[PDB]
């Protein structure tokens, strides 16, 4: 009948990296990347953590949000860009860490920074249709940026979880609807064998972010009769500041509406955990009967949209893991070097 | 110089064990040794641990420390004791020594093995084997057993079907008992179109790596008429070890194990024993060759023609005249958990001279009531012979 | 690889045993109770993450493979419960002391080379508070 | 009743190479391989065919089955232990190929050779929740072994598709239930950078595959409150023909109920393209009113069982698009040296 | 139980052996022991030899096959006795229990040790600890015992300067040896500003890694009077042993070796002494702290005052109303070979207590005629107490 | 990987030693002659690679680094010296029997995986 949130959770390592640091390093000017990208500093894993511990740490954060015994998680899925495995699947080693072994399927989804939300609209289906009782739907990744690249000055790492049921007293908030658009393209990639992706350069934004992102944003609200005036929260994909603002100004969104989702200025791109870690700083802030319009997009062509109502339940639930807020500000700096030996870039 | 005797024997499943852990086995052998035994953990003063691979298959040394740890016997002494393939024999004969010693009146000589918790077992199995000049050329631990088998051949004019009857006759035995390995029946043909391993031996010729834990429980002869009736003790007669060249090609003679010469020819002496008297034999065929050449070297028979009379008969528990070796499958059928084997071996004579419940459907006809075993380490450098009555 | 296999309840979880005879708890859990043997009566049991530090060191020189860890704290914790455990502590070296308040965190222990299986397992963190 | 199977599809490259022309190179008797894995050859893809591709033409032999406009297709999702790319999406590619675009949600699934049905059951919540209207599953892969490796025998190419939908006049096949098992287990996986997958040995048979596969198919037959007697047709997982049968004969299925869903001796293990062209075999034989059972398996351990029902509409289909026996049947064999080329083994 | 006694010691030098091979090193020990015991080979019933590497460097295990083929000494039975750090003394002990046995007279107990072929010797001496549960997290063995260092600080309130007193003492002793690994003297500055290892150890507080081999000739009491002159004859009174948890985390208290305590008191009772009757002890001080605790652990000072006894300097060899301890360099400055370790503990006594010419320049003054050993494997899983007189 | 370095001269070279007490030849190379032992002394003897083959045996399942040889033909070797030793043998798996006269040769016995230490050493070959 209705279908809901009933637990949310989220991880961010301690380590930051400064863009000053980076730039410093390849001989770039610091104020003008910042003001370029909207990034001041980034999130860099332990070189003892990687994406299965992120979601584990999401998975469990979720659980005590939910209030649940994770023996009734039918299933666990994980979508991420960075699987420590090629083969074996990350899912399952979430699932034995949350003990929510065996009675359970599970899958490990790629599909570029969209296969975080790929996975809750899985969630979303197999509870609806009444196959499972509950369903854990994981965004995480430790993003790589090449050296000299860009991208590393926001590729970054984090994770967040989310667990959807049916049942209305356990429901914190509440899905009105999904949308999704999709189609091929080759903004970016990255072949089997290759460490480090490629990308197209200035076809990556207008043609490809925007064209999916708004055509989802668009899609969904007319699949719900709604208007940029009707959502009281709003979150995007968030490759870098500057987009997830002009999406968000394009759509005809206030900095009040847009401002919770945006974390990528002190967390950076943590790719399959992007909307779902703004998602969870959403939640974190949003107050009953508030409004989500959330609007995730991935590489190869894609980009899933949610309209989610917030519910009594919320202020109940909050406290009881740490906020997403308070993982971006509980922090530690390094400096290029040691980043560079956490991240293994050295050969 | 006390005189030893059995009191108890314990043994764990044989196989691919993937479940039971390496803990549960040692548990298992020792609880059940125990239990049969009737003696309580606090009454052993001692342990000799048998463990061939130790660290190879999982990285561990000092592991009688962990075995008596968990085993809650500390802080009662754990010693390991190393031999390759015969490390359990010599578990048991340190246990022995130390009992006939005097300074330790009840001990446990146990063995266990793991060799399921490693993606290749060869690499271990071939430690055994010089590794400057065996190993390091290529030569694989089968291919060495085959080497001595086509020597054998070639001078004894011994032939493949021969020599795959050793093999039928010990999946036979298996099939009477729960605790092997294999449980199931082959014909000859099927012994010798099986897949080659090493040539001329094939899968069928060769003993399996396995995991599994054996435990007795020896006692001074005095001490145990107290714990036991005098019915279900038996003596241990003689304890002998004797020792080759490890490697092959630094034998005299390749066709023969002199170390188990040595050792047998020591034990009936102690024993003032002939082989003629042996009722139930247990020796290592990790390969068909090694069975026979034992048989021979122990003098159940005339160099050459144990392989002769191999075939036709005898060595069965239908045989009523001839002794009788390896009433369970042995190393190939039971299966070869490289530590536990030796003790193994002695807890199977142990339960024929003592015509035990366990072995009714495989009980051997015993006239002079004596048993023999022969444990070898590698492929002879270390021969271990234990001779067992159920008369003191 | 199957070894790290039977002890993944016990790395992840922590879950030891129970004996009800003497109400005693133990992680890992045993096979055998080494004060009641085989009467003492074992039930899973899953202990909280949180403990104290009972001893600590760190190591300046470890295997060539924990280089980016370096130096790192090693420790003996004591569980709430009881048990203690031998770990490794996320933490600065100043920052390490006997008493510390700390809670197990799900980690990346190991891996067998480039090609070989990862080792997840416990590593503690000290309490904010 | 509600879920179902209205259309599927298949599809096999033509190239084979016998036990053999494999055992021939390497100095092994071909009898003893051909006895012991109970297979006697494998398919081959050409070097212009890969994972993608072979989803592709399955897919569209499904739609084709399904007499369906692709446009009403809300989920593409495929299953590979083989997607051409590392990070831009298979399903994409899938969906712009058939059509479906750009209305609909699509994701890449990893999860051994358990992927494939890991997707049937997405689609069967998302219709059954009604999310979507129709829904695809794709289990596809062009496994590669090892040169020197046994996995040489086996691994092959090969992938099978899926519609599902809601409408009883459409029907083919109906889902009476599904049932998963999965647990973390180290039996058989492959890291990010290596090219060629590294196993257990012993230790993937017996503690994995039975394992997973058993307590899966128990499961379902309790959850069904099912015997063995129940089900007209099975279809197993099938690594080798030795593990398939153990299995099948373990339960207690005869020869007659496991014949059809085993491929394995001439076609090889497409992975986790294995049981849904299995269970394609299947549904070309059947009959109204067969019951199938279906169990998959993939390493890192996981099962899906499916207890399925075949309807009237089943033999208006069939002939509609290739028969899988027919795919397997039009064949080219090659030697080694010509097989070594086509899947870019030479160096 | 026949009363056992030592012929002879035969003591290859320590430390890295890059020109002596591996079959050099037992050679080079057992001709040494055998000049010094005047025994022939073929006067030798049995060899005992345990390894705690058992070629984990090498990769070969029936090293005892190996050893008795080089040394040309087949058929006689070899064995190789297990127990970490340990492996030696228990070679011993077990040599010991056959001859009381009565099965053999004379019997060699040999320890070799090879670490240099490796180029990481931290993978395998971790073996000894629990692999599963220490080593898996990165407890490196410095690790471990300086995890028992801080305790001990904690608990007793030991400082640096204290503890760092003990390798002072250790090096100035092994100047006197020509058979250490390190003839040079240190000053308290030079062990505390060492380059640190695990907190609070430094490297100067640890023993190094090192090749080597030592044999002892055990033989019965009576016939040994036929080898020696009864002045050169040391009689051993009892050989102890002990288990532990294996892992530091399972210790009831960690600032104590219960194994220790527990086999050293059972010897101090069979041999009717009290630990102020013992004259020179040698302790296994791999890492400065394990001296200390082993110094209480024994008896000879009260639980937590063995910083007092050393910052003093009690236990030096120019003091006389105290336990001379460790007049060898010992582990730290003689070197550890872990085999072999557990061997030269006692033959260091044997040559204290018979004043032979080889200890002359670290001869401690010996009222009553005894002396102590403590070899322990790991961290004290496995402790092997041997106690020597001159007096039988 | 120091094991490699010190039997080099045996393995490349076929240096043992003889017992000039004995007059006979003992390859590899002893400290201690099995036969003299203490009243022994022994001086380096360079063998001819010349032998025969004592007994064989073909391995159809080494090692997985054995892969490329695979089915190789594994034997003993009696030198003419003496001295049995125990290599590979390069020929046809039909072609090899009990008695045939072979040669040493210079090969590559086994590698240390793709970044360790190569080593070489002896394998036999038949004559003309
Ligand atoms: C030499 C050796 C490795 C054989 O090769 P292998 O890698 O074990 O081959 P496999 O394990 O795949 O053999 C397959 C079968 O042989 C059986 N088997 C294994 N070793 C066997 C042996 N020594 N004797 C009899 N059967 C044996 C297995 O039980 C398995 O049974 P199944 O397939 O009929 O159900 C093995 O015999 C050994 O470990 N020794
Ligand atoms: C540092 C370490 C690896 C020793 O090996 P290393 O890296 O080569 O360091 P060094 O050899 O320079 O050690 C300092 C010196 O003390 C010697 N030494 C070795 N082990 C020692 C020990 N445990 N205690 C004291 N000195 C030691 C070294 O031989 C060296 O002597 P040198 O300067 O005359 O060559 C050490 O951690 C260890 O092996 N343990
Ligand atoms: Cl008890
Ligand atoms: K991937
Ligand atoms: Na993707
Ligand atoms: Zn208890
Ligand atoms: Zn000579």
């Amino acid at each position: 009948k209705d279908i809901g949130i009933v637990g949310y959770g989220s991880y961010i390592p301690k380590y930051r990296i400064k863009v000053e640091e980076i730039a410093k390093v390849w001989g770039k000017d610091p104020e003008a990347i910042k003001k370029g990208l909207v990034v001041n500093e980034k999130s860099v894993p332990s070189p003892d953590e990687d994406t299965a511990t992120i979601a584990v740490e999401a998975a469990r954060n979720a659980v005590k949000r939910a209030g649940i015994n994770a023996e009734k998680i039918g299933a666990v899925y994980v979508g991420s860009e960075s699987h420590p495995y090629a083969v074996k699947p990350t899912s399952a080693t979430v699932a034995e860490a949350i003990g929510a072994t065996p009675d359970l399927t599970a899958a490990d989804l790629e599909f570029a920074c969209k296969a975080g939300t790929a996975g809750i609209q899985m969630c979303m289906g197999l509870v609806g249709s009444g196959l499972i009782e509950y369903g854990m739907a994981i965004g995480a990744d430790t993003a790589q940026g090449a050296p000299g690249d860009a991208l590393e000055y926001t590729a970054s790492a984090g994770g967040a979880a989310y667990i959807i049921g049916n049942k209305k007293d356990e429901m914190i908030a509440v899905f009105n609807g999904t949308y999704s658009y999709t189609t091929d393209t080759p903004d970016f990639w990255r072949r089997e064998g290759q460490s480090y992706p490629k990308h197209g350069g200035r076809f990556t934004g207008e043609p490809a972010y925007f064209k999916h992102v708004l055509n989802a944003a668009k899609g969904i609200m007319e699949k719900m009769g709604t208007t940029v005036k009707d959502y009281d929260y709003c979150v995007f994909h968030q490759p870098n500041g500057k987009f997830y603002i002009k999406a968000a100004k394009s759509l005809g969104f206030t900095n009040e509406q847009y401002k919770y989702g945006l974390l990528t200025p002190y967390l950076g791109n943590t790719y399959s955990g992007a909307v779902p870690l703004g998602l969870s700083n959403i939640l974190d802030h949003a107050e009953e009967g508030a409004r989500i319009l959330a609007v995730s997009y991935g590489s190869g062509a894609g980009s899933d949209a949610f309209d989610i109502t917030v519910t009594e339940r919320i202020k109940e639930v909050v406290d009881k893991a740490p906020k997403t807020l308070d993982l971006l500000n509980r922090k530690k700096y390094i400096d290029y070097a040691v980043y560079v030996k956490y991240r293994g870039k050295i050969k | 110089m006390r005189d030893v005797a059995i009191i108890g024997y314990g043994q764990t499943k044989f196989g691919e064990l993937w479940e039971d852990s390496f803990r549960d086995l040692i548990v298992e052998a020792g609880v059940k040794a125990i239990k049969d035994a009737n003696v309580d953990g606090g009454d052993i003063d001692a342990m000799y641990i048998g463990n061939m691979s130790g660290g190879l298959f999982v990285g561990q040394e000092h592991i009688a420390s962990l075995i008596a740890d968990h085993a809650g016997l500390n802080p009662v002494p754990c010693t390991r004791v190393e031999a390759a393939c015969a490390s359990g024999s010599l578990a048991l004969r340190s246990a022995v020594l130390s009992v006939a010693s005097g300074h330790h009146d009840v001990v446990l000589a146990g063995g266990v093995e793991k060799m399921t918790d490693v993606e290749d077992a060869t690499a271990a199995i071939a430690s055994a084997s010089d590794q400057e000049w065996e190993a390091f050329f290529g030569a694989t631990f089968p291919s060495l057993y085959a080497m001595m088998a086509r020597r054998y051949m070639y001078q004894y004019g011994l032939t493949i079907e021969e020599l795959s009857m050793w093999s039928v006759i010990a999946h036979e035995n298996a099939t009477k008992n729960k605790y092997a390995q294999f449980g199931f029946k082959t014909t000859l043909e099927q012994v010798m179109n099986a897949s080659p391993v090493a040539d001329p031996l094939t899968l069928m010729h060769c003993s399996p790596v396995s995991d599994g834990a054996s435990a007795l429980i020896v006692c001074d002869a005095d001490k145990a008429e107290e714990f036991a009736p005098k019915d279900e003790i038996i003596y241990i007669k003689a304890s002998t070890q004797a020792s080759d060249t490890i490697a092959l090609h630094d034998r005299e003679d390749m066709t023969t194990l002199n170390a188990a010469k040595v050792a047998s020819e020591k034990a009936y002496k102690l024993a003032k024993i002939a082989p003629e008297k042996i009722d139930v034999a247990e020796v290592h065929d990790c390969f068909a060759i090694n069975g026979l050449i034992l048989v021979e070297d122990l003098g159940f028979c005339k160099k050459g023609d144990a392989g002769k009379v191999i075939d036709e008969g005898k060595i069965r528990i239908d045989y009523d005249d001839f002794v009788t070796v390896n009433p369970s499958g042995g190393l190939k059928a039971a299966g070869h958990a490289l530590g536990a084997t030796g003790i193994r071996q002695v807890g199977e004579l142990y339960w024929q001279l003592k015509q035990d419940k366990e072995c009714k459907d495989r009980q051997a006809t015993i006239k002079n009531g004596y048993g023999i075993a022969a444990n070898v380490g590698g492929t002879g450098g270390t021969v271990c012979v234990h001779l067992l009555s159920d008369k003191r | 690889v199957v070894r790290s296999w039977r002890h993944m309840k016990e790395r992840y979880n922590l879950i030891g045993t129970r004996c009800k005879t003497c109400g005693k708890v133990y992680f890992p859990s045993r096979t055998v109770c080494p004060d009641c043997r085989r009467k003492g009566e074992l039930e899973e049991f899953q202990l909280s993450g949180k403990g104290k530090i009972y001893t600590y060191s760190i190591v300046y020189a470890p295997p060539k493979e924990f280089n980016k860890l370096t130096p790192y704290v090693i420790a003996i914790v004591e569980l709430e419960e009881g048990p203690k455990v031998t770990a490794q502590v996320d933490c600065d070296i100043n920052k390490i002391s006997i008493g510390i308040p700390v809670e197990a965190a799900f980690r990346r222990i190991k891996e067998d080379g480039k090609d070989g299986i990862i080792s997840y397992g416990y590593k503690f963190v000290p309490i904010t508070e």
